[PDB]
């Protein structure tokens, strides 16, 4: 079935730029799949950054300008990977990273919402502390 | 309906409300000089779900005709929505999605609408 | 405010969802003396003119891979098939010791006993067998037909023929074919200009194990196609976009004669055998050969990581699952198509590649599922002019990189043309508020 | 343009009981686009509510979500063990997707 | 009409008419949200039956709807029976057997009776 | 409609029109108390041409009903004859075979005339 | 069981029946019939003697 | 078919009581088939007395308190068989006996309406004389 | 199926004994059959297929 992995736990300085993976291994594609961001401070709940839906990059407007993400689907040796990066980590970026795929094909299904999504199946959460 | 046998056909599925229902009516327009064991099993089965719709238009007093306006409140609960909101911001599918859980309480109330409104006026 | 907006039915609304059904198939007025398997006995009803519908705006989400319309019109292909098949002949007296050895492609020369349309006085008879519907059973050997283990075989009755007519699918009242439309379109994922249609393009539905012919063409992409790309099981779909030409012909005289096996039971079979005597070839030239493979591997290379990609040759073995079948008149080549995929791109001519075919008569043309069918052998010289137009080639598992051609899955030869295409239900009674008070 | 609430904050049960948790979003959408999410600290959630009461193919039998126009519910009848952990609230109707402040479910 | 394809479920059989008037009208609200050549046969003729009786509310005005008041004289021929004689002390099936030695004399009145309607709003 | 599923049978088609609309009703009138794979194949292609032309009567406002006297001015184009004209010296197959070059013409004038007479007691 | 034929009054209407098909249709049902009712029976292949 | 048969010709004292019988060879039983008791003076026409009916033993208001019908139905030696018993035979009683069944099966037979129905196969008739 | 209360005599004329009298209980009897026997299935090669 979907399972979803990423990169380990980084560490870096203040003002350095991260970059996280998402290597979905059971995504057919993520043409029809679409991946989500979400980021998690520590004990406090968990907030939505951006996304990936049919090659529309977007993040929120907490994030515009800022952050990016990128997405490569199947290829060869890599199964569909996705990365987030952000340039000029502060302490509030200090944070729980998440990259969630949804299924996005059959449109009466319910998990999405035309661009919004309730997100299907989780990775193992990445801890980066500034 | 549009087809052989007939059902309606998809006229500007990405069009915007308000000019959907023009394009409703041209489909209309168009659509009536317009008009082994698997093919007669498919159209005995496009009988049966077309008499079905039909028995639903049949039911609420609209005999099978498009356009068919009935007295029932559309409770803010089955969406809050205001009309031009939808109206001109939307296409048909996507507020198919919205209110499919609720499509069985929509027949169940228009279906006690229409029994009323016919029993009232088998009153009056 | 107060906005008593209220309820309104709508018996029309375009509504759709990813449904399923059976489809019936449509040919054009062609079909009276005119008995080939595929749309004669199946589907009477011919559609004349299109009412294809676009839709703007919209992007609907395909994936044929999950695609079941491929997979029914796969079982309505064996089931038509076998429903064109079983009111034939079925010659079941041939499954005997066969005494074959070769006499002046070699073949064999095979004598072996019948029975007439007498059953007390018996039948000896004469026949030209080839290599491949016979094994060695332990000078003047004695052999076996391949598929006396499995099931019986039977005969094409000639009045049969086998041209794969255009073929379309007409989805029954109720249901609409979502086309693509988009150009360079992948087969998975969104689509931009999705257009309604009541049936599909007309498809050829041709049987081909190694790679595709007389397809459709894709326009201005190349386009590679698969399951899962790094499953290597998969098997990789490569659509070109320009017409490849190839000529498959047997250049030898063989008259057809035929023997009184039962009661209007004619087997027909080969008889004198003169003309070009050697293996029936396909030319295909070295120019657009290269050049569309050249644009393959460039493609390849724009999925494979940029890697040095190798064409190797087929895995060998059994030369059915290996080798490139082939429906030309009446009669099946397997053309050993080594020659063809062979490069290390990370050299050959413009002039043409000659590759050999060894002919089969007794078919299992599908891999188990389905039945059998003695294909007689028409003539003599034939010349089938075709389209070679794709690719059916699988990645191994192991900084190179491999793409062994092999087949796979056989609804795997459709899935290039029924990528564009997606049945979807209507439903057609939409309830949306609007202020009326009537009925 | 949503800062959801949900009942309660922070509550404590025991096995095979029957327990409530409710979100009411500043809004009040109408399509039943909610979802929520549990995890183990530590974990990463796992949905186990879409679109209200629609469950996926793995989670138990057991939950139940409900719809009542802003205040949309999840009962858990039967309660095991290896169920507690913070849950999420979620609507999905208008973007960003905010989320609930999560309930930590533990035994007292 | 409740069936799969859609035809009247017996709702409350034993029910004397006053409270059975009250459980059709239930049936049609409960009814319309409830919904290998032996299927197709059974279906198509299913189809065909449908069709007839809803062309029997097709040719009485009635266009396919329950409790359809139409205007002929019954007479005391066919029954001299008071109101709340049969609708109080009686169900449907004997009242069927009491006068079905009059049913295709009373589809023979309604349907003079339905053209003599229209054709005189045709005049008027 | 006359048959075994319900379809018209021609009464009295030598019969000028004055009397043929008479002799029309009183089809209708007896009509209705009179009322392997080939027989199949037939009558389900009887329900699909049935279903057909009472969508033709049911897309017209006519609700599957005989005599439905519909709202278009019938142009002198289609034929400049008289009233009494061809009502009292024709019979009815001569006088479809006059008109047959402009049935989908009509078909779809009176579609726009159905929509248009709903979209405006829609507005009233 | 009983027949309902109508008479058609003062009505012309032309018959060919060499270019009928209600005959060949019938022809066809009858060898189709005659042959439906006849492969479920024996099949007499050991006289060819 | 069916067929009926009963007790013989009895004559009996003023003041006795007189049982009749009633045996149906051809009723299936007596749950669905109803049999009925139905005098005849001499010479007069025929007076209906009893039935029995799907087990409800009923008589006229001529005869309630007085006079007793039973019916046992299929057994192995005897078919189905009703009896009529009198207590006080008066000269009123001086009559000419019947048993009938009918078929009560297909409702829409109309040979029965409700408990009343039309009597479908005979006997012979018993002479009592007082 | 089992009857609850009581077993029942069922039969088209009793006093016919050419009749099969159906009897039906009210409880599960149980029985076990059983073959306590190897007997293993091998196949020959009598036809194609
Ligand atoms: C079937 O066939 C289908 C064909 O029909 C096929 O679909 C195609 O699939 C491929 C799959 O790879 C698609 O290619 C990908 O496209 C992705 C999307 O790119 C779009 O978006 C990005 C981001 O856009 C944001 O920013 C720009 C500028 O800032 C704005 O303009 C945007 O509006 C947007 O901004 C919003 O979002 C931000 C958040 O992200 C917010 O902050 C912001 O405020 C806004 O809200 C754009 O950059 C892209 O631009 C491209 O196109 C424009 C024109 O449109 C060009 O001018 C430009 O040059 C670009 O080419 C585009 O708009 C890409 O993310 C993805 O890129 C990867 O690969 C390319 C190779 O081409 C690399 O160059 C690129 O760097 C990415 O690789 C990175 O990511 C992988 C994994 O993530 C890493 O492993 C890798 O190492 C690399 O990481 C490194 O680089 C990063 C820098 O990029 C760096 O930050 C990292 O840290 C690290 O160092 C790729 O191009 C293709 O588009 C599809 N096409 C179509 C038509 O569908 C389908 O796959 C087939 N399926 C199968 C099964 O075969
Ligand atoms: C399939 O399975 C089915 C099961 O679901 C099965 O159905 C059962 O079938 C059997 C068939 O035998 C049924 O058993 C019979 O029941 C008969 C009906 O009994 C009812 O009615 C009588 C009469 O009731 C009148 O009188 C009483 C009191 O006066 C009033 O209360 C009544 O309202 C009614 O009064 C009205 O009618 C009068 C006229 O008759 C008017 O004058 C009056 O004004 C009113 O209008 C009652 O007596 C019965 O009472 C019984 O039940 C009550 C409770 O309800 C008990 O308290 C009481 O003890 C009784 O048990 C009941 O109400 C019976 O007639 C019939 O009886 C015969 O057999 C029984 C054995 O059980 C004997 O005891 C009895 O004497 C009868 O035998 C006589 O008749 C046969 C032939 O007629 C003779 O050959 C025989 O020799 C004997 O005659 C002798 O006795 C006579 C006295 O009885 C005497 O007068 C004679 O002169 C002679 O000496 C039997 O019980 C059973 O009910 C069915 N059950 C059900 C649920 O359906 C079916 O058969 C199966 N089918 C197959 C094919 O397998
Ligand atoms: C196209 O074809 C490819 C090729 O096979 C296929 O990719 C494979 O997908 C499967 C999923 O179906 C992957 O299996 C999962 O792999 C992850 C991680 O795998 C990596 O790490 C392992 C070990 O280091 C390596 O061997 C591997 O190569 C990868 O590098 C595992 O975490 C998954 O484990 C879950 O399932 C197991 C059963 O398979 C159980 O052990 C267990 O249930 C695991 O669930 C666990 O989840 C939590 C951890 O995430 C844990 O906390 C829980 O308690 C729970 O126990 C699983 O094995 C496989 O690795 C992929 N292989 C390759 C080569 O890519 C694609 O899926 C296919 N795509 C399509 C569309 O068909
Ligand atoms: C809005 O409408 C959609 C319409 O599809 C609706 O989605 C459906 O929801 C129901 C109820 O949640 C789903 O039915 C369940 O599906 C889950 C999937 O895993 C199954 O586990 C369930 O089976 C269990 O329960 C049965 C009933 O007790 C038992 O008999 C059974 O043995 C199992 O224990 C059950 O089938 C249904 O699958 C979805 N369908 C889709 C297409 O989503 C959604 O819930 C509606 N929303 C609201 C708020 O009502
Ligand atoms: C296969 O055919 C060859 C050729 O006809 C047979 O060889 C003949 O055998 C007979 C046996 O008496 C000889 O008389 C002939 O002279 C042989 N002819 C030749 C050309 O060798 C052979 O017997 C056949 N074998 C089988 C198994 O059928
Ligand atoms: C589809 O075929 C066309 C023509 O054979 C190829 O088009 C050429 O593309 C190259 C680079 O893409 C250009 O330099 C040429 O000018 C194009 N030809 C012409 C005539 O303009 C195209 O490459 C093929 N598609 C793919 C994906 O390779
Ligand atoms: C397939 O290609 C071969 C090339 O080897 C063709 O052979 C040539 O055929 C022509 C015409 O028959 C001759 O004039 C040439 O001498 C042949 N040889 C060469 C080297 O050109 C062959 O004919 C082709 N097949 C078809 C059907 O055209
Ligand atoms: C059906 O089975 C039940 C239980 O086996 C029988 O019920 C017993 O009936 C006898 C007399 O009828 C009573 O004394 C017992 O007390 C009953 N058992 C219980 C547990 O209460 C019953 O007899 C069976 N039916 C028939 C027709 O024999
Ligand atoms: C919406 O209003 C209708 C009034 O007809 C009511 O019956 C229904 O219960 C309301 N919806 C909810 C969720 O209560
Ligand atoms: C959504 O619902 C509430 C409840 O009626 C209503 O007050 C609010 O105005 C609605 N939103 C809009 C934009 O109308
Ligand atoms: C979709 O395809 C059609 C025909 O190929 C073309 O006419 C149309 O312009 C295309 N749509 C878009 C948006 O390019
Ligand atoms: C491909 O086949 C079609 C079939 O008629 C033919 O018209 C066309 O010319 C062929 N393509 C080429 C390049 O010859
Ligand atoms: C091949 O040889 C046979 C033998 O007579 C002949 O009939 C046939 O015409 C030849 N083929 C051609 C193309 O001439
Ligand atoms: C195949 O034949 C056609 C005409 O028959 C010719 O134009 C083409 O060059 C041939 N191709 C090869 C590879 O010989
Ligand atoms: C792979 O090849 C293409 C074209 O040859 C080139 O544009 C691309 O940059 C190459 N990949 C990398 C990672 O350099
Ligand atoms: C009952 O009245 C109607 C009046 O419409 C009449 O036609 C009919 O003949 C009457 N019944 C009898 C039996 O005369
Ligand atoms: C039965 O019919 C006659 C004839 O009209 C009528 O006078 C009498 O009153 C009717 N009976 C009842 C109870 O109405
Ligand atoms: C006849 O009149 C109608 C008016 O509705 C018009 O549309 C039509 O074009 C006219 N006929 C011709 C031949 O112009
Ligand atoms: C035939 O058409 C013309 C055009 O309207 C009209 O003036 C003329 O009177 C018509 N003929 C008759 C006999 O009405
Ligand atoms: C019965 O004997 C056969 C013979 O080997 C064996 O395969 C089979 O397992 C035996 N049955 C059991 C239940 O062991």
């Amino acid at each position: 079935q979907i399972h979803l992995v990423q990169s380990g736990t980084e560490v870096k300085k203040p003002g350095s730029s991260v970059t996280v993976s998402c290597k979905a291994y059971g995504v057919n594609t993520f043409g029809l799949y679409a991946v989500n961001w979400v980021r998690q401070a520590p004990g406090q709940s968990l907030e939505y950054i951006g996304q990936i839906w049919r090659w529309k990059s977007s993040a929120s407007h907490h994030f515009r300008g800022r952050v990016l993400i990128s997405a490569v689907d199947l290829t060869g040796s890599s199964p569909p990977i996705s990365s987030l990066e952000i340039k000029n980590l502060t302490s509030d970026d200090t944070a729980v990273y998440f990259c969630t795929t949804t299924s996005t094909y059959d449109r009466w299904s319910g998990l999405h919402h035309d661009g919004v999504m309730a997100f299907s199946s989780w990775g193992q959460g990445t801890l980066i502390s500034v | 309906g549009l087809g052989a046998m007939i059902f309606g056909f998809l006229g500007a599925a990405g069009s915007t409300m308000g000019a959907a229902s023009i394009t409703l009516t041209v489909q209309a327009r168009q659509l009536l000089s317009g008009i082994g064991i698997k093919q007669l099993q498919a159209r005995v089965l496009a009988v049966e779900r077309y008499l079905q719709d039909q028995k639903f238009l049949g039911l609420w007093g609209c005999s099978g005709k498009i356009i068919c306006c009935t007295a029932v409140p559309w409770n803010s609960s089955w969406s809050n929505k205001t009309f031009e909101e939808i109206w001109n911001n939307m296409t048909w599918i996507e507020w198919e999605r919205e209110i499919s859980n609720y499509t069985s309480q929509i027949y169940d109330i228009l279906t006690i609408s229409q029994t009323q409104q016919e029993k009232n006026e088998k009153d009056l | 405010a107060t906005n008593n907006l209220w309820v309104t039915v709508y018996y029309g609304v375009p509504v759709w969802r990813d449904a399923d059904t059976t489809l019936f198939c449509a040919s054009d007025a062609k079909a009276t003396e005119v008995h080939n398997v595929w749309a004669t006995h199946a589907c009477v009803p011919t559609d004349p003119n299109p009412q294809e519908m676009h839709l703007k705006n919209v992007t609907e989400n395909f994936n044929m891979w999950k695609n079941n319309m491929v997979e029914q019109m796969q079982e309505d292909v064996i089931s038509l098939w076998d429903q064109s098949l079983k009111p034939c002949v079925k010659l079941t007296p041939l499954c005997v010791t066969l005494n074959c050895t070769s006499a002046t492609d070699d073949v064999r020369n095979c004598s072996f006993n019948m029975t007439t349309e007498l059953r007390d006085k018996q039948q000896k008879v004469y026949a030209l067998f080839y290599k491949l519907d016979i094994v060695p059973i332990d000078n003047f050997s004695e052999y076996r037909l391949i598929n006396c283990n499995t099931s019986v075989i039977k005969q094409a009755c000639p009045k049969v023929s086998f041209d794969p007519i255009p073929i379309h699918y007409c989805t029954p009242a109720g249901y609409a074919i979502l086309r693509c439309n988009d150009k360079k379109f992948n087969g998975t994922g969104p689509c931009k200009n999705v257009s309604s249609v009541q049936c599909t393009h007309g498809i050829k539905p041709v049987v081909s194990t190694q790679l595709l012919l007389n397809g459709s063409l894709a326009e201005e992409g190349i386009i590679i196609r698969s399951e899962n790309l790094t499953n290597n099981a998969k098997t990789i779909i490569v659509h070109f976009n320009e017409s490849v030409k190839i000529n498959c012909t047997r250049p030898s005289n063989n008259t057809r004669t035929g023997i009184h096996i039962g009661p209007g039971q004619v087997f027909y079979k080969t008889g004198d055998i003169i003309g070009d005597i050697r293996k029936a070839y396909c030319n295909i030239s070295g120019a657009q050969w290269h050049k569309v493979l050249g644009r393959v591997a460039n493609k390849l290379k724009e999925h494979f990581n940029n890697k040095t990609i190798v064409f190797k040759p087929s895995s060998g073995g059994d030369p059915e699952i290996t080798m490139h079948h082939f429906n030309c008149r009446g009669e099946f080549f397997y053309c050993n198509t080594t020659k063809l995929f062979n490069s290390t791109w990370g050299t050959r001519d413009n002039g043409t590649i000659t590759i050999p075919c060894r002919i089969k008569q007794i078919i299992n043309m599908w891999q188990g599922v389905g039945q059998a069918m003695y294909a007689p052998p028409i003539k003599g010289v034939i010349k089938c002019l075709s389209n070679i137009t794709g690719i059916l080639l699988t990645r191994d598992g192991g900084n190179n990189e491999t793409f062994r051609p092999g087949g796979g899955n056989i609804k795997d030869n459709w899935r290039n043309e029924l990528y564009k295409y997606k049945v979807v239900q209507i439903e057609p009674l939409g309830i949306a508020p609007t202020k009326c008070k009537r009925r | 343009d949503i800062q959801m609430t949900q009942s309660p904050s922070t509550l404590s049960a025991s096995t095979g009981d029957t327990v409530r948790i409710s979100c009411r979003a500043s809004q009040s959408i109408t399509g039943n686009w909610v979802a929520w999410y549990q995890q183990r600290p530590g974990k990463a959630p796992r949905l186990l509510i879409y679109r209200g009461a629609a469950l996926l193919g793995g989670v138990p039998s057991r939950f139940r979500g409900s719809a009542a126009g802003t205040d949309f519910t999840l009962t858990i009848g039967n309660l095991q063990a290896e169920d507690f952990g913070t849950f999420y609230c979620q609507q999905y109707d208008t973007y960003p997707g905010t989320f609930g402040q999560g309930t930590k479910v533990e035994v007292k």
